[PDB]
RNA sequence: CCCGGCGAGGGGAGUGAAAAAGAACCUGAAACCGUGUACGUACAAGCAGUGGGAGCACGCUUAGGCGUGUGACUGCGUACC
RNA sequence: GUAACGGGGCUAAACCAUGCACCGAAGCUGCGGCAGCGACGCUUAUGCGUUGUUGGGUAGGGGAGCGUUCUGUAAGCCUGCGAAGGUGUGCUGUGAGGCAUGCUGGAGGUAUCAGAAGUGCGAAUGCUGACAUAAGUAACGAUAAAGCGGGUGAAAAGCCC
């Protein structure tokens, strides 16, 4: 069964069995991440939703991996006016697997 | 930010007839494109469109609304020879039957490469020249 | 046993600035002080 | 480079390039383009400031605990065998020597090893200094270095 | 066994060559020299002699045979070039440049 | 009248696609001649259909 | 001293040129058609992180709008009835199964008509 | 030892630590023309790049939209000084 | 050459009147990562905490750093037990750069830091070198042309006889 969640200003789809990427937690591997501001439960059917990111039913994962991502160049440029700049960044995040959701 | 992703497998079409039943140039005209691009329907793809594929076979099923029996915009011509050719709504209708809706669907085509992605699952094959009943599509009255 | 080894006060290792070279620059091009005159080409004194 | 009589312009607007005399120095032997200059750069310091610097040197060899004095700095003769069998016994090698005398017999001496210098009393240069891993000196050359340095 | 054949500073340029020599690209040995000996262009005689020379080393020496011989690679690179002084209008003295080639076949078993 | 840019090599290998070097396109096995036959053309030595017609 | 130019422009051409391959042409071999190449591709690289956003969000619309049109009333009624129960920070991205099973939603698409023209 | 003029040029055999030291021999780029493989091109087209990407070879697909290389197709889009 | 609603299309899908909705930018905003600097808190040789406007930028100002050739410590130490150089990928840093490593390589190399410079090319209708280009395009040198037989010769559409 698939379900929507919020992980910061992030938001995130998920089925049961998915692995999905998120905004960095303080948590490291080996515990238990779960999110209860699930906004619906729905498979091919999207319910009703009377209260904003429902308390009922949850997603229940794990952390799989806390790191940091590589390195990606972001190259800030502009014609005629002689401006070239470039920057580095990486980004934190952590990894986390779906172990099951509510019914 | 990670989950499932959008795709050239994602994709849905099958076979339509399109048996209209008397509706007006525009209102039939304006559907079957929004059709061909799929947004009748869900896409979900930032790239070529999903489409149907749509066969027009009615030809005839067309009236006319308004003073546009005449005035409207079907205009062309070539470098070969001056001046400007035309043709009316009602010749449109008189010869060739097709040619009225085929040209209503025309001139809603994307761009350059978008247009032709669609234009290709489209088909008419002439007015009056029809072998499409060997299939028998999913009906479709408007 | 070492010489010549120091890291000296902020005013004996100074070098300003050096703008000459590479195409990211802010007197190296664009002439030489601004466009389409004396010191902006070669040039810039004749009399004290 | 030689150019002064010759030009590859001899009036010229149309054909190829605004460059037009053969001595110019971005062509490959006309020269240089960087300016010129004299590569030995003689700077003397201020006495109070370079006698301050040499103090500052001597403490250092100080905090370190690097001066000696001993007996016999030096044999009698040219002769390496003597002095080098002497400084080697005496656990002394690779040692920045100062002579407060300076003579041959030193200076001929103790020649078998790399790492070997000899410098006089009064006129100890801060290069020298700083440098090597050990000062040997004697009580007569510690004497003439106070001396140097007033 | 397997040969090299080259012929290096051969008269003709590269682009040249390599019209010829893929009429005869991975023919076999044997049938890529008969239809070449029947052709008869001058650039078509000069890559013979460097097609003939790389098999008949191989029949003999350390091998025999012709029939187990393949025409595993054959290429041609540009060369060295000699400049020639062309007659032309106004007493222009243009250069025209006579690109020599270095010709590479390679036969080898299957 | 001349150019605007240097030509990329994917140009100079289409434009031969259509205008590169041609030959004789084989020849036949033989039957009757003292060399090999060229395709429905005699031999130097003459035996094509029958005898020595050609001695050059 | 003189110095022959050294091992920093090879450090510099093998940066350089290895972001320039999978590049048409002499836009991977010739340094100046390259450089050229790169700077184009940094400014295409920085604006499409923001503007695949832009561009998929037309799509995350329009499959919650089909849907809704076969379940009653249009999209941005729909959104309003949804603004009307429940607040959300009114997502567009809101399902996966918009994509597939035009029937989502038809419940809270009711509820909108009656809340609205 | 093989092809050829008596030639041009190379290979194989044998030498040496090394011939990816073969005589212009030092290790060796890039322009420069061709080969070999992978994958792509017959409904298709604009600074040739980015965004999304079928697919296919390879990676226990990390089973988790994925990795490497390439890329139908297509959103969007005007070189540098 | 349709080709001022930008176009299809529209005779109500228009225009006008009233009003509502939605969508719609690196803006507004939340999230994760970070910059410099004010105010306050612990309170320091060295730091860390709360909070804050803030970070589109040329000419131009002012500071700092990298590596390259060379040097100084290099008087030492590693080295065919694989040094310089060449090159593909991976990692890593804001970037210049740096490092791991397969291929190549058969002797040289080394910081940190300070000092010297012919110091990074892609541009000056630049100088020199190798060598590419429209192209297999254009050219066939008073048409004192040439035939065919025999031959030199490894070979003869043009040569010699």
């Amino acid at each position: 069964m698939y379900a929507v969640f919020q992980s910061g200003g992030k938001q995130h789809r998920v089925s049961e069995g998915q692995t999905v990427r998120l905004e960095k937690l303080d948590i490291a591997t080996g515990e238990t991440v779960e999110f209860a501001e699930v906004l619906m439960i729905a498979n091919g059917e999207e319910v009703k939703i009377g209260v904003p990111f429902v308390d009922g039913g949850v997603i229940k994962a794990e952390v799989v991996a806390h790191g940091r991502g590589e390195k990606v160049k972001i190259v800030k440029f502009r014609r005629r006016k002689h401006y070239r700049k470039q920057q580095g960044h990486r980004q934190w995040f952590t990894d986390v697997k779906i172990t099951g959701i509510s019914a | 930010m990670k989950t499932f992703t959008a795709k050239p497998e994602t994709v849905k079409r099958d076979w339509y007839v399109v048996d209209a039943t008397g509706k007006t140039l525009g209102r039939l005209a304006t559907e079957l494109a929004r059709r061909l691009r799929g947004k009748h329907k869900a896409e979900y793809t930032p790239h070529v469109d999903t489409g149907d594929y749509i066969i027009v076979l009615n030809a005839d099923k067309v009236a006319v609304t308004g003073n546009k029996r005449t005035d409207k915009v079907y205009y062309h011509h070539t470098g070969h020879i001056g001046g400007i050719k035309q043709a009316t709504f009602e010749e449109m209708i008189a010869r060739r039957p097709e040619r009225v809706i085929e040209i209503a669907v025309k001139g809603m085509l994307p761009k350059g490469p978008l247009g032709r992605a669609m234009f290709r699952k489209l088909k008419v094959y002439a007015g009056n020249e029809h072998n499409h009943a060997a299939q028998q599509p999913q009906v479709l009255d408007i | 046993m070492r010489l010549n080894t120091l890291s000296p006060a902020e005013g004996s290792k100074k070098a300003g600035k050096r703008l000459g070279r590479g195409i990211g620059s802010g007197l190296g091009k664009t002439g030489g002080r601004g466009h389409k005159g004396q010191k902006s080409r070669s040039g810039g004194g004749v009399r004290r | 480079v030689t150019g002064s009589g010759k030009k590859p312009w001899r009036q010229k607007g149309t054909g190829r390039a605004r460059s037009g005399s053969i001595k110019s120095p971005i062509w490959r032997s006309g020269g240089v383009t960087f300016a010129a200059r004299p590569q030995d750069h003689s700077q003397k310091v201020n006495k109070k400031m370079y006698r301050g610097a040499l103090k500052s040197i001597l403490s250092e060899l100080v905090r370190q605990d690097r001066l000696i004095v001993v007996e016999k700095f030096s044999v009698e003769a040219p002769k390496t065998k003597l002095l080098a069998q002497k400084l080697k016994d005496m656990a002394l090698e690779d040692v920045l020597i100062i002579t407060g005398e300076l003579d041959e017999n030193l200076f001929l001496a103790a020649r078998n090893l790399h790492k070997v210098d000899v410098r006089d009393a009064t006129g100890i240069d801060p290069v020298s200094l700083i440098a090597f891993d050990k000062v040997v000196m004697t009580a007569d050359a510690v004497k003439q270095v106070e001396e140097m340095l007033a | 066994m397997e040969t090299i054949a080259k012929h290096r500073h051969a008269r003709s340029s590269a682009q040249k060559v390599r019209l010829v020599a893929d009429l005869i690209r991975g023919k076999k040995v044997s049938q890529a020299l008969d239809i070449l000996t029947y052709t008869n262009k001058k650039a078509a005689v000069l890559v013979k002699k460097v097609l003939e020379s790389a098999i008949a080393n191989a029949e003999h020496n350390d091998g025999a045979d012709i029939d187990d011989l393949k025409v595993t690679k054959i290429f041609v690179d540009e060369g060295p070039s000699m400049k020639r002084i062309m007659p032309r209008a106004k007493g222009r003295a243009d250069r025209i440049l006579k690109r020599t080639s270095h010709i590479t076949v390679v036969v080898s078993d299957r | 009248a001349v150019q605007q840019n240097k030509p990329t090599r994917s140009k100079r290998g289409m434009r031969r696609s259509h205008d590169a070097l041609t030959a004789v396109t084989s020849l036949s096995v033989d039957k009757t001649s003292g060399e090999k036959h060229l395709r429905h053309h005699i031999t130097a030595d003459g035996y094509y259909r029958g005898r020595k017609v050609i001695a050059k | 001293a003189r110095v022959k130019r050294g091992v920093i422009a090879r450090a510099r051409h093998k940066k350089i040129l290895k972001q320039a391959k999978g590049y048409y042409g002499a836009r991977s071999r010739v340094y100046r058609v390259a450089f050229q190449a790169v700077i184009k591709a940094g400014q295409y690289a920085y604006r499409d992180r923001r503007q695949r956003k832009r561009q998929f969000r037309q799509l995350w619309i329009a499959r919650i709008n089909a849907a809704a049109r076969q379940n009653g009333i249009s999209y941005s009624k729909f959104i309003n009835g949804l603004k009307k129960a429940s607040v959300e920070i009114d997502r567009k991205i809101l399902a996966d199964i918009a994509v597939f099973d035009k029937v989502a939603f038809t419940a809270l698409v009711e509820k909108a008509k009656a809340a609205l023209a």
